[PDB]
């Protein structure tokens, strides 16, 4: 009866430790690819960083909104936050290590998605202003092509193997990581994953909104942003890279938690993130919008033939 | 005005008094490089398509032998 929440506290509080830390290292490791070091002062290694600019935005003296004051304005940052850790809910991080085997998992993760998209175009329109409006309407679209375009590169994935819970497909990579084979598939997960939260190279709707609003509700809104970004990573090295399950196979790695490995590869693709961020200029959003409707639906869908003939032509189909 | 103060010592005509110091050594220190130079010694076209194709044909039959195992 009492367990439960336990376990719900204990899932909340280190994301958000981690993911407080987990912008701290991006401005570190984007520091270091641009010759020059991070926040360093503040903690022994700047490790204190974080913790004072939450203090910092704690302090600040507040500032309310002047626009639906009440019901529309203070609930849309806790509708994506309340999305974004409510998928957090279903993820495997070692052998039972879940908190629910919500036995169809994967299209939960979809529909949690979409629900975050709703988040998003609400509160963008329940401020007053209309360019946020237009901004608002614009990464709804973004966010909802890239969309369609996961759930093709999902449905790959669940060809491959026959079950939905998570679980099992990570048993299904134990054999072998679905990541070698269908690399290039990997590779337009790993895109769409970046155009679904905004992050490296498609920021023109942000950007746009920077060239042309409470304090916490900001502070809710990017850790909303943040949380769904770890959230992607995880999933992504959860049915694409193994997902706790050590690499050649040799008794010596299984000393390893197993825990371990899973933390392992999600803290390598949120490098990843941060690195390809560090490197490329932005798209417009005209050629990103082209992009989604021409250059991965297409290519997601012909790799679900492509993986579809493959495995019904042999006995290989489980 | 400027005699002894460019160089007093020894000098029994205006010319030849100073010593410079200013420039270059004797060379021009090197020639130098000014054109670009980016070398293409990656796996060009068929290495990287075969690679693909091949590691792609190969984790099917290894996804196969798994669910065989896992059946
Ligand atoms: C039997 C099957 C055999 C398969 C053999 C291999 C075939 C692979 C074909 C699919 C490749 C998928 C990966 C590339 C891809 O999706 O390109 C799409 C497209 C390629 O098309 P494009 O849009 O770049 O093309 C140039 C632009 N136009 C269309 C005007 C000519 O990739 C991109 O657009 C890149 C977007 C930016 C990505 C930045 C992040 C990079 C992250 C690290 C990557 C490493």
């Amino acid at each position: 009866y009492i367990a439960v929440p336990a376990e719900i506290l204990g899932i909340i509080l280190p994301l958000l430790l981690g993911v407080a830390f987990l912008v701290l290292a991006e401005r570190k490791v984007m520091a270091f690819v641009q010759r020059r070091k991070g926040p360093d002062v503040v903690g022994s290694f700047g490790l204190l960083q974080p913790l004072a600019d939450g203090l910092k935005l704690i302090l600040k003296e507040p500032i309310s909104p002047s626009s639906a004051n009440f019901s529309l304005f203070r609930m849309a940052p806790v509708a994506t936050f309340m999305l974004s850790l409510v998928a957090w809910a279903v993820v495997p991080f070692d052998y039972g290590m879940v908190l629910s085997d919500s036995n169809i998992g994967l299209l939960y993760l979809f529909a949690i998605s979409s629900l975050g998209v709703y988040g998003i175009i609400t509160a963008g329109w329940s401020s007053n202003s209309k360019y946020a409006f237009l901004g608002a309407l614009r990464s709804a679209a973004q966010m909802v092509s890239y969309e369609v375009s996961i759930g093709l590169i999902l449905i790959t994935v669940l060809i491959c193997v026959g079950s939905c819970n998570l679980s099992e497909i990570v048993m299904a990579q134990k054999q072998i990581w679905f990541g070698i084979p269908l690399f290039p598939v990997l590779v337009m997960f790993f895109i769409s994953c970046l155009a679904e939260t905004n992050r490296a190279p498609f920021d023109l709707p942000e950007a746009e909104a920077e060239s042309v609003y409470s304090s916490m509700g900001s502070a809710l809104f990017f850790l909303g942003e943040y949380a769904n970004m770890i959230l992607m990573s995880g999933l992504c090295t959860s049915l694409s890279l193994g997902g706790w399950l050590p690499i050649l196979d040799l008794p010596i790695f299984k000393r390893i938690p197993g825990s371990i490995w899973f933390s392992i590869k999600v803290i390598l693709f949120l490098f990843l993130y941060i690195w390809v961020r560090a490197a490329f200029p932005r798209y417009r959003y005209d050629q990103l919008m082209g992009l989604g409707w021409k250059v991965f639906l297409p290519l997601s869908l012909a790799w679900v033939v492509a993986v579809s003939g493959v495995s019904v032509t042999f006995p290989w189909l489980p | 005005t400027e005699a002894y103060i460019r160089n007093k010592p020894g000098m029994v005509s205006v010319k030849d008094m100073p010593v410079l110091q200013d420039g270059p050594p004797p060379g021009g220190f090197a020639p130098v490089r000014f054109a670009r130079r980016i070398p293409n010694k990656g796996p060009s076209a068929v290495a990287i398509f075969l690679a693909a194709f091949g590691t792609f044909s190969w984790g099917m039959y290894q996804v196969g032998q798994g669910n065989k195992i896992r059946r």
